C-alpha cells in the first residue's frame, strides 16, 4: 500500500538544472528501485533512470549519462532527481515510479506505482499576457455557406488561457486547440469556429480571451477580410 | 541498445469490438521483461500487464498480453468506452529500460475528409515584426493527416507547429491547426503561401493558398 508524492511543478531557464523530489509513503525505502519516467508534450514515455536507495544500485539512461544525478536523503526517506543543462527537449512531466509486492534489492521490475508527475517547463519567459490577433474570414476560409474564423492567442506565459465566443452565447462549432510552447518559450494557441457564411454581414463574432496569471483580458472582434 | 517499436499508430475500434496492438523488439528478449501500460485522457500511466502475460492486480479481464522472442501483442476483446487511450509497451530487462512510441486507440468512425481553411497574418501582427500563417483542418477522420507548407513553391521545414484537438465526443472527428511562423521581412519577400493537405478521405491532396498583398 505504497504511494509516491512528488514536488510541485517548476519553470526553469535553459541552461539551469531542476531537482524533483519523491517520497514513498506507506512502505519501505531500500528494497525496490525508484525508476523515473518522463513524457515530453505529445511524445512517448521515456525512461530517465533508476536507483535503489541506500543500496546504491543505479543506472542512468544513456542520453542522460552526463546530465542526470539520482540521490536521496535517508533520514527523510526521500529520493531526488537532478537534471542539469536543461534545454527545450527536457520539457515534460516527470514521473516517480516503483514496483510493489527478509530483505533484498530488486531493480528489474515493471512499475505499478506512479507518482502524480512533476511538470517541468524549460523557458526563459516571465509572466506575460497574450496578444490576440484575428483569423479573419475570407474566400480562403469559406466553403459552401460555411465560413471559418477565429482568434490567434499568441505569446503568453504561463498556462492557462481561456477563450469563449460572444461571451458564451456561441459554443457550437468551436475548436480551441491545445496550447503549444513556441521556440521563444511563450505559449500560443488558436480558437476557431465555423458559422454560416451569410451571417458575416449580420452577426458579430467576438473572442473573449482571459489570461488570469497576467490579469490580461481582451475582447477581440473578428471582421471579414478580402483575401 | 534494445529499441521497441509499436504498430499501429492509431487503432480504430468501436464498443464491443476486438483489436490487437503490436510491440516489436529489436533483439530476441525474454518474455519476463515486457510490460504494457495504459494512458487515459488526463491521468498517470497505469500498469496493465507485466512479464508479457501476467495481468496486474485489478486490471479487467478484457486485456490479454501474449508474445515471445521479438513479437509481443496486447489484445482488447470487448472494449468499454473507458479503454480508449494510449498504450505503451516497456522492456525492463538489463540495466537500461525503454518504452515503445505508444499506440492510440480511438473511437471508430466512417471516413470524413477535412475541410481545409487558410488564414493570412493580420496587419496588426505584421507591425510587431512577426507573421503567423494558419492552416485549419476541421472535423476529419481518421487521425492521420499530412500538412505541408509551401512558400513560393519552397517546402517549409522546421518553421511550423501543429496542434490537434481530442477526438470529439459527438461526431468522433478531429480538428488540426498548422501555424507557419515567419519574420516580417521574410513574409514580405514572398508572395504565394500554400498549405497542402493529404488525407485518406481526399482522393487527391488539397492545396489552399493565397497571394500576399492581395490578401
Ligand atoms: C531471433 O531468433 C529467431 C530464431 O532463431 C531468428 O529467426 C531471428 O532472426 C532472431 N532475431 C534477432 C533480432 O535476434
Amino acid at each position: 500500500q505504497v504511494q509516491l508524492v512528488q514536488s510541485g511543478a517548476e519553470v526553469r531557464k535553459p541552461g539551469s538544472s531542476v531537482t524533483i523530489s519523491c517520497k514513498p509513503v506507506g512502505g519501505t525505502f531500500t528494497n525496490f528501485a525508484i525508476h523515473w519516467v518522463r513524457q515530453a508534450p505529445g511524445q512517448g514515455l521515456e525512461w530517465v533512470g533508476g536507483r535503489v536507495p541506500v543500496v546504491g544500485i543505479y543506472k542512468y539512461g544513456k542520453k542522460f549519462h552526463d546530465r542526470l544525478r539520482l540521490y536521496e536523503d535517508d533520514p527523510m526517506k526521500t529520493v531526488f532527481l537532478e537534471l542539469r543543462s536543461l534545454t527545450s527537449d527536457d520539457t515534460g512531466v516527470y514521473y516517480c515510479t516503483r514496483w510493489r509486492g527478509d530483505t533484498s534489492s530488486y531493480y528489474n521490475d515493471a512499475s505499478d506505482v506512479w507518482g502524480p508527475g512533476t511538470k517541468v517547463i524549460v523557458s526563459a519567459a516571465s509572466t506575460k499576457g497574450p496578444s490576440v490577433f484575428p483569423l479573419a474570414p475570407s474566400s480562403k476560409s469559406t466553403s459552401g455557406g460555411t465560413a471559418a474564423l477565429g482568434c490567434l492567442v499568441k505569446d503568453y506565459f504561463p498556462e492557462p488561457v481561456t477563450v469563449s465566443w460572444n461571451s458564451g452565447a456561441l459554443t457550437s462549432g468551436v475548436h480551441t486547440f491545445p496550447a503549444v510552447l513556441q521556440s521563444s518559450g511563450l505559449y500560443s494557441l488558436s480558437s476557431v469556429v465555423t458559422v454560416p457564411s451569410s451571417s458575416l454581414g449580420t452577426q458579430t463574432y467576438i473572442c473573449n480571451v482571459n489570461h488570469k496569471p497576467s490579469n490580461t483580458k481582451v475582447d477581440k472582434k473578428v471582421e471579414p477580410k478580402s483575401c | 541498445e534494445i529499441v521497441l517499436t509499436q504498430s499501429p499508430v492509431t487503432l480504430s475500434l468501436s464498443s464491443g469490438e476486438t483489436g490487437t496492438l503490436s510491440c516489436r523488439a529489436s533483439q530476441n528478449i525474454s518474455s519476463s521483461w515486457i510490460a504494457w501500460y495504459q494512458q487515459r485522457r488526463g491521468q498517470v500511466p497505469r500498469l496493465l500487464i507485466s512479464a508479457a502475460s501476467a495481468r496486474a492486480a485489478g486490471i479487467p479481464d478484457r486485456f490479454t498480453g501474449r508474445g515471445s522472442g521479438t513479437d509481443f501483442t496486447l489484445t482488447i476483446t470487448r472494449l468499454e468506452p473507458e479503454d480508449f487511450g494510449v498504450y505503451s509497451c516497456q522492456y525492463y530487462g538489463g540495466s537500461f529500460f525503454t518504452f515503445g512510441p505508444g499506440t492510440q486507440v480511438d473511437v471508430k468512425r466512417t471516413v470524413a475528409a477535412p475541410s481545409v481553411f487558410i488564414f493570412p497574418p493580420s496587419d496588426e501582427q505584421l507591425k510587431s515584426g512577426t507573421a503567423s500563417v494558419v492552416c485549419l483542418l476541421n472535423n476529419f477522420y481518421p487521425r492521420e493527416a499530412k500538412v505541408q507548407w509551401k512558400v513560393d513553391n519552397a517546402l517549409q521545414s522546421g518553421n511550423s507547429q501543429e496542434s490537434v484537438t481530442e477526438q470529439d465526443s459527438k461526431d468522433s472527428t478531429y480538428s488540426l491547426s498548422s501555424t507557419l511562423t515567419l519574420s516580417k521581412a521574410d513574409y514580405e519577400k514572398h508572395k504565394v503561401y500554400a498549405c497542402e493537405v493529404t488525407h485518406q478521405g481526399l482522393s487527391s491532396p488539397v492545396t489552399k493558398s493565397f497571394n500576399r498583398g492581395e490578401c
